[PDB]
RNA sequence: ACGCGCGCUACACUGACGGAGCCAGGAAACUCCGUCGUGCUG
């Protein structure tokens, strides 16, 4: 349900079991790794109220790599708290939420940044080419 | 954006002489708390032009820079940029010609910064040990800035900047 | 066509070659056959790499060239050339054939008769003629003729409607040597 | 013969090199696994 700086991650919500697959995989993998956490850290981040739950998982895809990674990010907890009451918490879903966003920036809504704009100049944007007429 | 954790997670909540701590994990006066320094150590590392691997860099530099005589790693990193900042250098004069340069603070965030990209630099400039461990130079040099926090041994200009802004004052 | 005639062809060819062991090529032109229909002949009558996806790729795991790589290789001739030199035969998933000739075909086809064999040789393509490698300078004239016969047999069988009658002209030639008509 | 300017890619170990992972408005930079040994070497 959440897109990230030219990327976009979709949310799956309806109670089930373990193995929450991202794309069509398993937030065990998610191999653009290094910072492979911050993904498993939404679920881990559940460290504030829940321990893992027993629910669902969906696929992302847009822009490029770390973009996507950051997208699947919100994607998750931006879908634990899912309305609710069949998804979030049948009452006071600020349970997670305010907790899963008292140290967040992914589920903590998205960033007002997004690529565009250049210039009749050099590279463009602001970096206008280097000229030194004599 | 966009690092990690664990790997030791030795969070020394003390070690912070002078001011500092009132900005040991900050930026503001101009960020906020750009993750407890080690988000800038890892960042001041992007001197080719792109983070990640930079991220690795940091991490490796860490496990390494603590494995080797552990001081809680993070507190070596704090205690790195800790006893390793400038402290009232000079800055031009204008009162002459043909200036002279007088000295003083050192706006904290300075002291942290001006030593951050600095220790960063001394690292970058391998050439000793011109090995292949970027994170080593990055560590040792930062380690020679923890153990080096016992003179000299990598910073140096650390002093210079200060051990100079005394005479021409 | 007849054994004696081919023997002469082969014998003459060897003598003419003049100026490494060359190889003998047999070329034949066909007439009165429409190339448009499935008149074309592709057959294996006369180190391995596998190009394909899962299953086929799994079995191969031989060098495996994945479906994703095909375009990449077309783009980089440097690597493709190396790959072609390294392996004697290529097998490819049949569905993949359009893509491989589009991208790979220029390197693989030509002469280094490297074009892959489809899986779920004498390859006419749309053109009227065929060129096949029959043997070496090392082998006897008798053997070269026997090999040529095996090639001829395929054609005889295919247009069973006309057979060998289709062969307009036949020629033999060494690598370096000039072609001589049967 | 030579001058002045806009550049392109390089001096390399955050690297080059091969196999591999993906995905943008079989993109590449990039991540991993392995080879080279800071020597005008690769």
């Amino acid at each position: 349900f959440g897109k990230k700086k030219s990327a976009t991650a979709v949310a799956h919500v309806k109670a089930g079991k373990g193995l929450i697959k991202v794309n069509g995989s398993p937030i065990t993998l998610v191999e653009p790794e290094i910072l492979r956490f911050k993904v498993y850290e939404p679920l881990l981040l559940v460290g504030l109220d829940k321990f893992s739950n027993i629910d669902i998982r969906v696929r992302v895809t847009g822009g490029g790599h770390v973009s996507q990674v950051y997208a699947i990010r919100q994607a998750i907890a931006k879908g634990l708290v899912a309305y609710h009451q069949k998804y979030v918490d049948e009452q006071s879903k600020n349970e997670l939420k305010k907790a899963f966003t008292s140290y967040d920036r992914t589920l903590l809504i998205a960033d007002s940044r997004r690529p565009e704009p250049k210039k009749f100049g050099g590279k463009g944007a602001r970096s206008r080419f280097q000229k030194s007429y004599r | 954006e966009i690092k990690l954790f664990n790997k030791w997670s030795f969070e020394e909540v003390e070690v912070k002489d002078a001011s500092l701590v009132d900005y040991v994990q900050v930026r503001q006066p101009q960020c906020p708390i750009i993750e407890r320094l080690t988000n800038s150590l890892m960042m001041n590392g992007r001197n080719n032009g792109k983070k990640l691997k930079a991220v690795r860099i940091i991490k490796h530099t860490l496990d390494i820079i603590n494995v080797l005589t552990d001081q809680n790693p993070i507190q070596v990193v704090v205690d790195a940029i800790t006893n390793t900042g400038p402290r009232e250098d000079t800055t031009r004069v204008g009162g002459g010609g043909a200036a002279r340069r007088q000295a003083v603070d050192v706006s904290p965030l300075r002291r942290v910064n001006q030593a951050i990209a600095l220790l960063t630099i001394g690292a970058r400039e391998a050439a000793f040990r011109n090995i292949k461990t970027i994170a080593e130079t990055l560590a040792e040099e930062l380690i020679n800035a923890a153990k080096g926090s016992s003179t000299s041994y990598a910073i140096k200009k650390k002093d210079e900047l200060e051990r100079v802004a005394k005479s021409n004052r | 066509v007849d054994p004696d005639q081919t023997l002469k062809a082969c014998k003459a060819l060897l003598a003419h070659i003049k100026k490494a062991e060359t190889p003998i090529w047999l070329t034949l032109t066909t007439k009165k056959h429409i190339h448009d229909s499935h008149r074309l002949q592709p057959g294996k009558i006369i180190s391995v790499c596998l190009i394909t996806a899962d299953p086929q790729r799994f079995y191969k795991n031989g060098r495996v060239i994945d479906i994703s790589h095909l375009k990449a290789k077309f783009k980089a001739y440097e690597a493709q050339r190396k790959l072609f030199s390294e392996h004697d035969v290529f097998l490819a998933d049949t569905r993949i054939i359009n893509r491989l000739p589009k991208a790979l075909g220029k390197t693989f086809y030509k002469t280094t008769t490297k074009r892959p064999i489809p899986v779920v040789l004498v390859h006419l393509s749309p053109s009227t003629n065929t060129a096949i490698k029959v043997g070496y300078a090392n082998w006897e004239p008798e053997k070269l003729a026997a090999n040529i016969e095996t090639v001829i047999r395929e054609l005889v069988e295919r247009f069973v409607p006309q057979k060998w009658q289709n062969v307009r002209n036949f020629y033999v030639k060494g690598p370096e040597t000039a072609a001589l008509p049967i």
